[PDB]
DNA sequence: GTTTTTTTCTGTCTCGTGCCTGGTGTCTTGGGTGTAATCCC
DNA sequence: GGGATTACACCCAAGACACCAGGCACGAGACAGAAAAAAAC
DNA sequence: ATCAGAATCCCGGTGCCGAGGCCGCTCAATTGGTCGTAGACAGCTCTAGCACCGCTTAAACGCACGTACGCGCTGTCCCCCGCGTTTTAACCGCCAAGG
């Protein structure tokens, strides 16, 4: 039996999280999957062309940044900005 | 063939897409452009497929071909 | 006795806008695509999941191809579609030449 | 798991992998699938979010995709982010041109 | 004198303009533009002449199609004034909202 | 300031007549400053981006086309 | 013949594009017949869009191709056309259209 | 930093061998080339992470043609690479 | 207005070379498919 | 009944080094070419 | 306006079914340890981006003025809405005669 992948266990926590008292369609699952599918795939593809048009092949977060305030717009995108950014200074902080 | 479409259908479709008064031709019309669409569409479905040396299109190849058209939907894990 | 033209129309275009169900049935949407399939390479099996996407793009699709089209007509000073507006609306997308 | 040690909940590794497996770069830094993690995080965070009031409104429990659609359809930078995006079970904006109203 | 009652003066240019090559806006006012566009996100920015002709280029290729399409959908106007929400429809149809 | 109405209703005449448009309507010019005026906002801020990350505070014809490519406007002739 | 393009009796060479897809980070590994096989269809396309280049630039006899000339020989070519959809050429403008409504009858 | 200037002189004198060139005729022919370089090699890759085959070999590019330009283009550039392939493979 | 038909003066382009750098010949070895058996849905 | 899994085969790419004539930058002189301006329709 | 009456909304109801809990696995994240060069950085050099101005001139601006498409209106004529009536695509229940 071929093992598949989903991030249903991941996203799913994270509703538990915002809506504790909420339930979930599992077609709509899988489309949220597909979303998290979609949005890796630009910000990957916007990564190989910083690559290429930087003429580099290392990847750091600063790469990361500049790709999804280079596709998302604006207010969100600072907003996640500041929140990736956080993480980082939480997670680099201590080990 | 082409003309299992009903009039209904296409009236149908109007009404989704919230549109009150309807003309004559519009059904030939409108069965001429969804056969191009779906020729373009299932052409390069069946490329998808032939590469893939298999006898079944592939619901992942129908998405894919939609990806390359530029017509990305989600739902059925793409 | 009779009711007047425009009304029940629009009562289903406010029906319409609520189920996202599938508008064209199964059976001859599938004869359809099969018969165009068939000129490609001679008798392909078909996933009935493929057969779905395959609806669900072509009927969104012609549901935003029209809306675009309504609003050209309600532009042209009119109520009533005409062919040429799908034709003014494809030539702004820019399928054909 | 660094996401836990990111205080965070998608798993870091898994990214890491797939960035390797993908032909992404050549060489895979340290804390890049972090930052890109938390972004999915408070994406899906904020489309979700808009996903709860949308079953707030018809007082539905079970997401149903036409919620999506809608809370989709709504904000302004969302939609215009899924613009070429279209999802089975979606349906569209009910509208109505008042002009073809009848008087 | 020769006053001409109008529509050799128009179709002519267009025909001038058609037979053309370069382009049609001059350079320094919509360089100082694209520089005041430019001093509000980062101030205080260089830049060499080969993008600024590029940005002249593709802004004029956009707005030619704009016109294009503008045209066509004054055409199924039955009218030759054009409008703008003529060109708020064309832009609604090119998704760009 | 102000080079929004540096641009001239004969410039926008002229871009009619290669677009091949004959009449021209009055409430027409302003309404195109401010659809060119969106258009460049959303070029230039992806173009400028891109030199952010560049860590060169000067900006190519490279990175420009590289960002119209990003929005699928994409521009040939200048290479890219 | 030392050269893999003598020995394609082609014009482009082969290993640079090899060395592209290496340099690429396409794939992991590049076999040996896709990167001539892919420089064929360069060539092909090439030397077929070239052709209506020729004539077009001979509509005007002029020895030496402009942008406009390509532009015109795309836009009146179909299979191009519908390939160059979302492009533009520097230097191009676009087709005469001139519409019926408006000559002097 | 190389640009493909002779190969086009030489594919020019292949066809209309009386025929000059601009500069900027060249660049834009070079962009063309390259946009068209990029567009097959990254389906190719899609071809690769779609299909799981950790190479690409000379099939998958076939595929890739078809999946871009379409019919009489496709077919004769299908044409133009076998035989190719076969002239190098013979020798 | 269109367009054609003379010089002219004229900008690019093709010839012409030298420097060089990537292109080429080939073994080992290995993994990457080639293909075939088989379950299996 | 054909696709999914696996397994044994085989076989030539990756590299790694050794040998190399082309590839392009720069010039030159020529050579296709835009216009000046008569000059018809 | 205004009543009658279609059309739709909306409230228990029950049922059934899949979302979600749950639980025992095992394989990739981890943990730790070992080379290594890519890049963060220091620093050199010359280009080019910038600013400025003088001179030239063609290009914009304002207005004079007719004028003619845009438009509001009109009459008209026709042909889609819709509701009714069969009616046939489709999926269920009976005659064939051959085995």
């Amino acid at each position: 039996r071929s093992r598949k992948e989903s991030y249903s266990i991941y996203v799913y926590k994270v509703l538990k999280q915002v809506h504790p008292d909420t339930g979930i369609s599992s077609k709509a699952m899988g489309i949220m999957n597909s979303f998290v599918n979609d949005i890796f795939e630009r910000i990957a593809g916007e990564a190989s062309r910083l690559a290429h048009y930087n003429k580099r092949s290392t990847i750091t977060s600063r790469e990361i940044q500049t790709a999804v305030r280079l596709l998302l717009p604006g207010e969100l995108a600072k907003h996640a900005v500041s929140e990736g950014t956080k993480a980082v200074t939480k997670y680099t902080s201590a080990k | 063939n082409i003309q299992g479409i009903t009039k209904p259908a296409i009236r149908r479709l109007a009404r989704r897409g919230g549109v009150k008064r309807i003309s004559g031709l519009i059904y030939e019309e409108t069965r001429g452009v969804l056969k191009v669409f779906l020729e373009n569409v299932i052409r390069d479905a069946v490329t998808y497929t032939e590469h893939a040396k298999r006898k079944t299109v592939t619901a992942m190849d129908v998405v894919y071909a939609l990806k390359r058209q530029g017509r990305t939907l989600y739902g059925f894990g793409g | 006795h009779r009711y007047r033209p425009g009304t029940v129309a629009l009562r289903e275009i406010r029906r319409y806008q609520k189920s996202t169900e599938l508008l064209i049935r199964k059976l001859p949407f599938q004869r359809l695509v099969r018969e165009i399939a068939q000129d490609f390479k001679t008798d392909l099996r078909f996933q009935s999941a493929a057969i779905g996407a395959l609806q669900e793009a072509s009927e969104a699709y012609l549901v935003g191809l029209f809306e675009d089209t309504n609003l050209c007509a309600i532009h042209a000073k009119r109520v009533t579609i005409m062919p040429k507006d799908i034709q003014l609306a494809r030539r702004i997308r820019g399928e054909r030449a | 798991t660094r996401s836990s040690r990111a205080g965070l909940q998608f798993p870091v590794g898994r990214v890491h992998r797939l960035l390797r497996k993908g032909n992404y770069s050549e060489r895979v830094g340290a804390g890049a699938p972090v930052y890109l993690a938390a972004v999915l995080e408070y994406l899906t965070a904020e489309i979700l979010e808009l996903a709860g009031n949308a079953a707030r409104d018809n007082k539905k429990t079970r997401i149903i995709p036409r919620h999506l659609q809608l809370a989709i359809r709504n904000d302004e930078e969302l939609n215009k982010l899924l613009g070429r995006v279209t999802i089975a079970q979606g349906g569209v904006l009910p509208n109505i041109q008042a002009v073809l109203l009848p008087k």
